[PDB]
């Protein structure tokens, strides 16, 4: 089988600015890949073939190369249609469980901002259903790398929790993300402590926001 | 109908004697 | 212009099946290879399968993780493409691109008989829904604002939208008045099968004892509206 990596999963550039996206495969492929490009909203379309030959219409600020293992996709002087998904993709076999790259979200730059962190407890009407979901939010913060580890009573939770983040806001170029723990009304009722633990690269340490059923 | 394919073709026909 | 107009998929139940279609104009479709591509949602594409020419034994070449059950076909005397689906699974789902596909013949001369091959022009997609899930209005939870969704001089709240199928819900806030600051978070899919998402906004904490703050959702496949009020609770 042969592995196409992708790197970096999410990019971050200005206008004007000449930035790199590589992919490795697994194998010597010589010169079989190909570079696509998906705009928001739009359908993908053919950047580069065979490494480094520009798709008719393609601007001149594209360029690849690479043979053998190693391949870069260079944009040389980023514009605002710029930003976008790229995705490498090998072209050197048809048997491979993936032949594209996992791709490259292109983001605008700017400074780091650390999370404002906030935690929500489930409401009376949910908890009388059945069911009981608590909600963390990481707001406004950059860049969009984040990790927030819930603990019920110190127990360390997983398997139990799903997370969704914002598109990069168009004003201040930041992220958001909400993190929701799902128990039964059950399970949370026989817990105390729930707490929402966040990682990000603005933090000198992580942030902990939790509360306590007996005040809440 | 002439195409890259039967290009292609001709060339391995060829590497093959 | 090439175009490739696409056109099927929708809803689908696990272990079903579907024919999409995608209908070619603007070059000499008898002449060019086609396949297809896909997409699951927020993920990376994923190769499906190509197809012939007539000519060369329309022969069809698929995929690892469809080959199984997937057929491609083409129908040249009507400019027609097509992908047959059996046995759908939830993981099918996403967008599904036809694609006009070009190749470059290698001229190395030990790789003579091999050929650069690339997908040159995109359909804009179908969407594919694979699902046991039934129409469902969500149920509308508060995100009540206390002392732990501080930050500041500003306090967060919201509403959790859960348990709804099919995607979309539309949410507001204020009836349309209040926009700034609201995030309004991409649904998820939960393992029940059916969607949730978050809608919160971040208002100054002196705000709380005067404006009243209510999220408007509407999901128009249920026909449900729901109008929540959202209040301060102690935690």
């Amino acid at each position: 089988d042969i592995q196409m990596t992708q790197s970096p999963s999410f990019l971050y550039g200005s206008v004007g600015d000449r930035v790199t996206i590589t992919c490795r495969a697994s194998q010597n492929i010589k010169d079989y890949l190909n570079w696509y490009q998906q705009r928001p909203g739009r359908a993908p379309r053919l950047l580069i073939y065979a490494a480094s030959n520009l798709q008719s219409g393609v601007p001149s600020r594209f360029s690849g190369s690479g043979y053998g293992t190693d391949f870069t996709l260079i944009i040389s002087s980023l514009q605002p249609e710029d930003f976008a998904t790229y995705f490498c993709q090998e072209s050197y076999s048809s048997t491979p469980t993936h032949i594209f790259g996992l791709g490259t979200k292109l983001e605008k730059k700017r400074t780091v901002a650390a999370p404002s962190v906030f935690i929500f407890p489930p409401s009376d009407e949910q908890l009388k259903s059945g069911t009981a979901s608590v909600v963390c939010l990481l707001n406004n913060f950059y860049p969009r790398e984040a990790k927030v580890q819930w603990k019920v009573d110190n127990a360390l939770q997983s398997g139990n929790s799903q997370e969704s983040v914002t598109e990069q806001d168009s004003k201040d170029s930041t992220y958001s993300l909400s993190s929701t723990l799902t128990l039964s009304k059950a399970d949370y009722e026989k817990h105390k402590v729930y707490a929402c633990e966040v990682t990000h690269q603005g933090l000198s340490s992580p942030v902990t926001k939790s509360f306590n059923r007996g005040e809440c | 109908k002439w195409n890259w394919f039967d290009i292609t073709n001709w060339l391995w026909y060829i590497r093959k004697k | 212009q090439v175009q490739l107009v696409q056109s099927g998929g929708g809803l689908v139940k696990p272990g079903g099946s579907l024919t999409l279609s995608c209908s070619a104009s603007g070059f000499f479709f008898d002449n060019s290879w086609m396949g297809w591509v896909r997409q699951a949602p927020g993920k990376g594409l994923e190769w499906v399968g190509r197809i012939r020419r007539l000519k060369d034994g329309a022969t069809g070449e698929y995929g690892a993780a469809v080959k199984d059950r997937f057929t491609i076909s083409r129908d040249d005397s009507r400019n027609m493409l097509y992908l047959h689906m059996r046995t759908l699974k939830t993981e099918d789902s996403g967008t599904y691109y036809c694609t006009m596909d070009e190749g470059t013949p290698v001229t190395r001369f030990l790789e003579w008989g091999y050929f650069y091959y690339y997908m040159a022009v995109w359909g804009r997609g179908t969407t594919v829904i694979v699902s046991s899930a039934s129409t469902k209005g969500p149920s509308v939870f508060p995100l009540a604002p206390s002392s732990k969704s501080t930050s500041g001089g500003t306090a967060a709240l919201g509403c959790l939208v859960k348990d709804y199928f099919p995607e979309p819900v539309t949410v507001s806030w204020n009836s349309g008045a209040l926009t700034s600051g609201v995030h309004t978070f991409p649904a998820v899919l939960q393992s029940s099968g059916l969607y949730s998402l978050s809608s919160v906004v971040t208002v100054p904490s002196s705000s709380l004892g005067t404006q009243t703050y209510i999220c408007n959702v509407n999901h128009k496949p249920s026909n449900t509206k729901v109008d929540k009020r959202v209040e301060p609770k102690s935690c």
